[PDB]
DNA sequence: TCGGATGTATATATCTGACACGTGCCTGGAGACTAGGGAGTAATCCCCTTGGCGGTTAAAACGCGGGGGACAGCGCGTACGTGCGTTTAAGCGGTGCTAGAGCTGTCTACGACCAATTGAGCGGCCTCGGCACCGGGATTCTCGA
DNA sequence: TCGAGAATCCCGGTGCCGAGGCCGCTCAATTGGTCGTAGACAGCTCTAGCACCGCTTAAACGCACGTACGCGCTGTCCCCCGCGTTTTAACCGCCAAGGGGATTACTCCCTAGTCTCCAGGCACGTGTCAGATATATACATCCGA
């Protein structure tokens, strides 16, 4: 008898530990139904982007797996992910390649 | 007899340390500077080793990016060498100083 | 001591400056370079160092930095 | 000999359903960890405030969906909310 | 036959606004911008007085914030009259643009 | 439409008051832009809070939350 | 007949004639103070309880407080309220 | 404009050690089922938002003359690059020790909870003086002689 | 160098509305007693942080040398400032209608809580292939005659 909701829902985060997390950590008094389940769509959603902007990068820089390079790469070449993520530092990245025009010959 | 006419290192050393992703300061004199700027706060700290990592790319990110703003303002005034009041400028425009 | 400030050398700051994608660097940036690091890297021990207190401990963790950065404004992935 | 729970496994598996034929490492793992963290508490927290200026005392699905619209940008914003209601009515109507 | 040397009436104008406390812009065509650039939002709003004089404080209070560090721009590119690219200069470095 | 009713003679009185001594042409035009871009950012939050908060009328504890948020928290309203 | 709305007005007016015996204050100046407190309260209450989280506790004590104001006021005026807290929790217990 | 000469992708081989897979167990999630309290829905009422008119006058708009600042070119000297040989200390590996972070087991003192009074604090209402405005005269800084 | 003159500043007189104090009435803070559990303390373990030693070589250091760039100086022209005249719409006072914001009352269904059971996920133990590190070499870009 013991389906998960995930399973329900169609989903592959987990739906039990994001409404433990929201009960335990004080949020507010009660916790409804559809909350885990909306922000573990959420979740899933944003992983989703993230990785399939690195999976691109890591081929283009002829590789079969994803470092933090690659994560910083894609981040930074899109647009409103650099203004999600607009203050934040990843570890082992580097920058862009930008230099300035008047500086070259 | 073969000299480079002066410029072309330094584009070619920017674009050598812009394609990398490494650390670029010793880690012993850093861990060093750290232990002693620490001593001011709580005699005989103990340090663990992925604090002192943590740290240095903390330091090592908000330095970089200091240097980019600098640059800007520093082409705004029609030159290409970076003079000191160009850190200040910047330092003050963005809410530290 | 009185050293460690010196020990951050005159190829680093070099060497972090093109990183930055700068082509001429003047003569006083150094000690410049230096003054800002050292105020930097006061700000963020001060709070580590009161997260360690706080918890009863001896050792500063690098959680107690990632705390004390992301109180500062400055989010660091990759230590948690 | 603790138990320490993280979200390796699900980072693993939305990967595979992305790029069938690739890896990750520990360390950009541990980085999309941290992120799937910050964004966590960054829209549970705005819920929370929705729901005690509104003097009321129930985290829902519309207070998610009101801290999503607060938080992320246009299309990013736009694709979420079609994401997260089409998760609810396949939960209701899967009762 | 008397006229001022110019600058003279731009200095004591500067102290006369700096002296007092008052809104700047006019308030009924305020409240017209305000309304025009709302209604693409949602149709059929009804605004408050103190929503639009709220609106109206933060809006002043941003444009001389941004005028003040636009003068230490064209002060350090060794100049005196303020250019847009100032303007461009100052929205950058600060991190909106 | 309304944004030139930001005149000419306003926009000076903003540059007295944050201590700038001579102007150009362009600056007008620039500042219009600048404001427009700011209002349509602290609108939308404001309108957004209206909206579950299931009313009609904006007030002035929204333009506050949304001010807030931006991280500007003004003093002074509620 | 109006619903109660509850504020800080009195405990400001008190504390003015405390300071300055024979100094009035204003409407707008009120309601800029009352926002002042509310402001500065939820930061500290919002820190301690970061604090209690971190270190897997359910308690706010008066420890959490002291670290809270210690990380968020700055330098000597972090020192002088160090020292009043500690001043009115002992007059308290005895 | 070709010629030489550094410097950088490009191909091929070989090892190592981290990523991917498989097992056991154990604790956290799912399944039924009961209580009661927050939230949804209807009705009222009265405040505060929106629209319109009319007279006043302060501010916006428009020319006009002219002077001061932006900008472009030129000269000079000096401060910063490029490259060479010498020194210094950073990195690597390996050994040893011990403080202190981490987990178990007992128990008690402290915070939640509940019922009954009662006084502090909010709404409402006069009411007088602090501040806003009008006018006049003194002062003082600017600019052309 | 001084006189004219155009804006600030100081003083006095009138008046009007908004702080400030008094009064009545609810409702939230206080007081007293009880219960269970979170955290303080004592104890054992075992694991990383600190200190030291020898070797190798990569990188920091000091020094000549030359040149490109910062910075001062000059001229000119053009565009923004100050001032006077005309127009226009903001501001104040007023009337009037009605939408929707609070508030109260009355059910009802949604979430917390409990208890039992079981399966998914975490710790640990193998194993092999993806990538890091050699050598040899096309070939691209820079500076000079």
């Amino acid at each position: 008898k013991a389906k998960t909701r995930s399973s329900r829902a169609g989903l592959q985060f987990p739906v039990g530990r994001v409404h433990r997390l929201l009960r335990k950590g004080n949020y507010a008094e009660r916790v409804g139904a559809g909350a885990p389940v909306y922000l573990a769509a959420v979740l899933e959603y944003l992983t989703a982007e993230i990785l399939e902007l690195a999976g691109n990068a890591a081929r283009d820089n002829k590789k079969t797996r994803i470092i933090p390079r690659h994560l910083q790469l894609a981040v930074r070449n899109d647009e409103e992910l650099n203004k999600l993520l607009g203050r934040v530092t990843i570890a082992q990245g580097g920058v862009l390649p930008n230099i300035q025009s008047v500086l070259l010959p | 007899p073969h000299r480079y006419r002066p410029g072309t290192v330094a584009l070619r050393e920017i674009r050598r340390y812009q394609k990398s992703t490494e650390l670029l300061i010793r880690k012993l004199p850093f861990q060093r500077l750290v232990r002693e700027i620490a001593q001011d706060f709580k005699t005989d700290l103990r340090f663990q080793s992925s604090a002192v990592m943590a740290l240095q790319e903390a330091s090592e990110a908000y330095l970089v990016a200091l240097f980019e703003d600098t640059n800007l303002c520093a082409i705004h005034a029609k030159r290409v060498t970076i003079m000191p009041k160009d850190i200040q400028l910047a330092r003050r425009i963005r809410g530290e100083r | 001591l009185r050293d460690n400030i010196q020990g951050i050398t005159k190829p680093a700051i070099r060497r972090l400056a093109r990183r930055g994608g700068v082509k001429r660097i003047s003569g006083l940036i150094y000690e410049e370079t230096r003054g800002v690091l050292k105020v930097f890297l006061e700000n963020v021990i001060r709070d580590a160092v009161t997260y360690t207190e706080h918890a009863k401990r001896k050792t500063v963790t690098a959680m107690d930095v990632v705390y004390a950065l992301k109180r500062q404004g400055r989010t660091l992935y990759g230590f948690g | 000999k603790t138990r320490k729970e993280s979200y390796a496994i699900y980072v693993y598996k939305v990967l595979k359903q992305v790029h069938p034929d690739t890896g990750i490492s520990s360390k950009a793992m541990s980085i999309m960890n941290s992120f799937v963290n910050d964004v966590f508490e960054r829209i549970a927290g705005e819920a929370s405030r929705l729901a005690h200026y509104n003097k009321r005392s129930t985290i829902t699905s519309r207070e998610i969906q009101t801290a999503v619209r607060l938080l992320l940008p246009g299309e990013l914003a736009k694709h979420a909310v079609s994401e997260g209601t089409k998760a609810v009515t396949c939960y209701t109507s899967a009762k």
